[PDB]
RNA sequence: GGGUUAGUCGAUCCUAAGAGAUGGGGAAGCUCCGUUUCAAAGGCCUGAUUUUAUGCAGGCCACCAUCGAAAGGGAAUCCGGUUAAGAUUCCGGAACCUGG
């Protein structure tokens, strides 16, 4: 048992090291949904360093959030960018990632 | 035929519905309306014998403790076998590219989860593979010095990595305590960050053997009491695309304590560059020629040395190229950066 | 999408009623039967009492003997450092005249033991109730004959500011007088200017800089004290249930290796590497 | 469905009718703390399992295959001891301290002797509820039966006060209401 | 030797008087009683059922196999032509029905 140790201890790394991946082979799936990141090219749209733009959000501030959430979110996306001194932590993020896992 | 209630397809699979919705994802499998061969594919896996197979499992483990014995309880543990997820995600991406291609949702989760406290719902080994798999990923990108864009956001810090085909766009959200949100349900971000895991694991091993060096990436343990970043870990062996690759080649940079150390830190890795921070340093300058800091008043105030606010590394770095660091300078204003988006 | 409103409204009305009325079910159940007790915990409860207020009272003596420098009879004059690290080896050090950084872990405490008034006092000066809360503290000569007390209930050590760095910047609230609030709250560590402003006496500014001055103390680090006052660990365990009651009872080994109980009054300083334990707790 | 209906009709057909009175010795049986702390007693003589045997005997046996025959000294194994008719075996001799019988037994006349038995042996018997709880502290799916005989010196003065607290509270309180004709009352 | 060609004419499907497995119960037994009866007699909806982090949770619905009509009930085709012997069934044209 102590060889039966000493062989899960080598094959514990030797399983998880070896991979394969293999070469060019489409999958031209009808059903499979696949897409992009929305806003990827919209990072310019963005202030999101001192611009200007978002100061109009400022003034739809109660515009929206009085919208519904998915109105909300996208409207209260741009926001005042100050400096680097601070970023305001994220709430939205998390929230984000479970409405695309939702909509995957 | 086409269109299959939910209801039906599992108790046809004879499997849990919180594991059917892990199948689901986790093959790709998409609508409670369900295609009926894709479930009759679905209907031979020995990753739904496993999982049935741990149901059982579990169950003798509750005859195990409702006995009390612990130590058959310890054997069964023990000799448990482990389901992976390696065949489909090979079966799924034969093309090395397709998995280069669809690395970019895999990496943004995997970030998210580093970026994570510790919880209940998530264990801090989730964490702790997350921010180990997270700080290789960035420790590679670090060889080869290959990003070009950068984006500051009050949304994350998009970047975008021009690395054997598309450029992949991947974000790390600030280092905070984020209040964590009662909203979401982790179940089916677990079931993503797992299979991401995976997948990214071996893709990392493709791109470490591919850069023909070791894939354990090794690491001084006392580098890592320092900091806790890609700077850890210790890349082995076994030109540089100009101009984003070694720009800023032979530059010796004095980043503050004040500054945000991370992301600056992995921006000068991907020039190249030298990082100096005092915050390591009281852990515990002849080269320094540049002060990377965010401050109205400025002590020693050495003429020798530069003194640059932080977004002229994000605006060379869009550029590719060298600007006038005087609206840089504290405290001079600065262009409202948008970036190429 | 419409699916999204309204689990979304669900989800926040079940989740608000789940928490209300697990704040209102735990100590209303537990003080309304409130039991019919035992008669064995009430006597095992008793004798623990005995040894833990005794053991209080010999370090007492002791340190009185220590403090006074009345010495004549007692067993050490120095103190110790322990260290458990990894068939698990335990390293013994001399006790250091110098000012330094710990994070004290308090743990749950011992089997059936009501504690005493003395601890209870030292505990609540250091704010360690409602456990899983580990906390940063100075290592002094005076600060530390709480130590041999709080220690059965706490464990100590070094932390790395690598794994400071990671406290702080994922844990951590601040009680905090805002715009309009009836202002008990606690935000966590986001805004800078909000931390320069009520540090801008000390000049203390970007959170950061606060992992940097707790790890300095060159200056000032129980204004951090102060301003980062409260703390919050996570349970370790998901607890209840066949595949993590085994996982309590390895770690209950582990716990039962790592502490040991002197009761002695010259009872050396348990030290344990922090930085393994926050890839648990943190 | 049929075998609820019977399952509930049974217990009713025997309460309705008067039992001897060498039944409803069992179900006056053991309380709540005794049979806790005979519990607690038993779980320290847990007998070995199958693997933890198993291993034992490949270390070993690894040891001698190695030879690295390390000594030659082990004191006993001390255990319950489970054996329906290895427990008889243990009376007549005697050698049983203490036994503990299940009163749930489906051929209820493999046990009936049981209690007279140790009561002209002179056995410090105890009648316990539940085989299936017996059977966790064997090991077995149910044991019906529990003798013990070997106790280490650590645990002898807590076998004697057990043993004065069951025949206080099974002895006295019982013996003479073991002697009556139970049930009979109709439902 | 040759000859009887159908989505639309029938059978097939539905139930009638009646027949009759199953669950059960009788009988030494060949088998007899009984037909929805003292049966756990299936198939539908929802689910980040929100935390226990790799094990099904929360609900909804309510009688009963099958056989039994070429005259009862019942989707839909007509004219003209043609063969030694066939046609509302083949040929020509003109219609309708059911399901997708």
């Amino acid at each position: 048992p102590k060889k039966l140790k000493e062989m899960k201890x080598x094959x514990x790394x030797x399983x998880x090291x070896x991979x394969x991946x293999x070469x060019x082979x489409x999958x031209x799936x009808x059903x499979x949904x696949x897409x992009x990141x929305x806003x990827x090219x919209x990072x310019x749209x963005x202030x999101x360093x001192x611009x200007x733009x978002x100061x109009x959000x400022x003034x739809x501030x109660x515009x929206x959030x009085x919208x519904x959430x998915x109105x909300x979110x996208x409207x209260x996306x741009x926001x005042x960018x100050s400096a680097l001194r601070k970023v305001p932590g994220y709430g939205e993020s998390i929230r984000e990632r479970f409405e695309r896992s939702l909509d995957l | 035929r086409n269109f299959i209630t939910r209801s039906q397809a599992v108790r046809k699979l004879q499997v849990s519905l919180a594991d059917f919705r892990r199948l689901c994802i986790f093959k790709g499998i998409y609508p409670t309306f369900y295609y009926a061969k894709d479930i009759q594919y679905l209907m031979h896996e020995p990753v739904l014998a496993k999982f049935r197979e741990h149901k059982t499992f579990a169950r003798k483990l509750t005859r195990a403790l409702g006995r009390g014995e612990v130590s058959s309880a310890k054997r069964l543990e023990e000799n448990r076998d482990s389901y992976t997820l390696d065949h489909i995600i090979k079966e799924r991406y034969p093309s090395f590219p397709d998995a280069i291609r669809d690395i970019d949702d895999a990496l943004n989760m995997l970030f998210l989860f580093s970026n994570l406290p510790s919880t209940n719902q998530v264990s801090s080994k989730i964490i702790n593979d997350a921010q180990k798999i997270c700080n290789q990923w960035l420790a590679y990108v670090a060889k080869e010095r290959l990003v070009r864009k950068v984006f500051v956001s009050i949304k994350g810090v998009y970047y975008q990595a021009n690395i054997k085909g598309e450029e992949v766009r991947w974000l790390v959200p600030f280092k905070f305590p984020e209040n964590i949100p009662s909203d979401v349900d982790f179940r089916i971000m677990l079931t993503f960050l797992e299979f991401y895991s995976t997948l990214l694991h071996f893709v990392l091993y493709k791109l470490y053997t591919d850069s023909g060096l070791i894939y354990p990436p090794k690491l001084d343990l006392k580098k890592d009491k320092i900091i806790s970043g890609l700077s850890s870990y210790i890349l082995e062996s076994r030109k540089y695309d100009s101009p984003v690759a070694s720009l800023f080649s032979a530059f010796v940079f004095y980043v503050s304590r004040e500054v945000p150390i991370d992301i600056l830190e992995f921006l000068i890795l991907s020039c190249g560059g030298n990082v100096i921070s005092e915050a390591a340093m009281d852990q515990i300058m002849s080269k320094v020629t540049h002060q990377i800091v965010d401050r109205p008043v400025l002590k020693n105030k050495v003429a020798g040395r530069t003194y640059i606010q932080p977004q002229w590394i994000f605006d060379c770095i869009n550029k590719g190229e060298l600007v006038p660091a005087n609206k840089y300078l504290p405290g001079e204003a600065l262009p409202p950066h948008l970036s190429p988006w | 999408x419409x699916x999204x409103x309204x689990x979304x409204x669900x989800x926040x009305x079940x989740x608000x009623x789940x928490x209300x009325x697990x704040x209102x079910x735990x100590x209303x159940x537990x003080x309304x039967x409130x039991k019919f007790v035992r008669a064995e915990s009430i006597v095992a409860k008793t004798l623990a009492t005995s040894r833990e207020k005794e053991r209080i009272k010999r370090v007492s003596i002791l340190e009185d003997k220590k403090a006074k420098n009345e010495t004549q009879h007692i067993a050490s004059g120095k103190d110790f450092i322990l260290k458990i690290t990894e068939g698990l080896i335990r390293e013994k050090t001399t006790y250091d005249g110098k000012p330094a950084l710990l994070f004290i872990v308090r743990v749950r405490g011992p089997l059936a033991v009501n504690i005493p008034n003395k601890a209870f006092k030292i505990l609540s000066l250091l704010r360690l109730v409602e456990t899983n809360t580990g906390v940063f503290v100075k290592l002094t000569k005076n600060v530390y004959p709480l130590l041999k007390v709080i220690a059965p209930y706490v464990v100590i050590g070094k932390p790395s500011l690598s794994s400071i760095r990671s406290l702080i910047q994922k844990r951590g609230r601040i009680i905090y007088k805002g715009e309009n609030e009836a202002e008990p709250h606690e935000i966590v560590l986001n805004d800078n200017n909000i931390v320069e402003e009520q540090l801008g006496d000390h000049g203390i500014i970007c959170v950061e800089d606060i992992i940097h001055e707790i790890a300095t103390m060159g200056e000032s680090f129980s204004v951090c004290n102060f301003f980062l006052q409260p703390f919050k660990l996570n349970r370790e365990v998901s607890g209840f249930g066949s595949l993590n009651r085994l996982r309590k009872i390895k770690q209950r080994e582990a716990e039962s290796r790592t502490r040991q109980f002197s009761n002695a009054a010259t009872a050396p300083v348990i030290e344990v590497d922090i930085d393994s334990l926050l890839a648990k707790l943190n | 469905p049929e075998y609820v209906r019977v399952q509930r009709q049974k217990k009713i057909l025997s309460i309705r009718l008067k039992v001897p009175p060498t039944i409803a010795q069992f179900q006056y049986t053991l309380d709540r703390n005794t049979a806790a702390e005979t519990f607690k007693l038993f779980n320290k003589y847990r007998p070995e399992t199958a693997a933890e045997k198993k291993e034992r005997l490949t270390k070993e046996a690894a040891a001698v295959a190695e030879g690295k025959s390390k000594q030659d000294a082990s004191p006993k194994p001390y255990a319950v001891k489970y054996g329906l008719n290895h427990v008889v075996a243990l009376i007549e001799n005697k050698k049983a301290k203490l036994v503990l019988i299940a009163n749930d037994v489906d051929p209820i006349e493999l046990v009936v002797f049981l209690p007279a038995l140790c009561k002209k042996m002179g056995v410090p018997y105890a009648i316990v509820k539940g085989k299936a709880r017996l059977g966790t502290l064997v090991n077995q799916k149910t044991s019906a039966v529990a003798a013990l005989t070997e106790v280490r010196a650590e645990d002898e003065a807590a076998l004697a006060k057990l043993v004065s607290t069951i025949d206080a509270n099974f002895a006295d309180k019982y013996d003479e209401v073991k002697k009556h004709w139970g049930g009979g009352i109709l439902g």
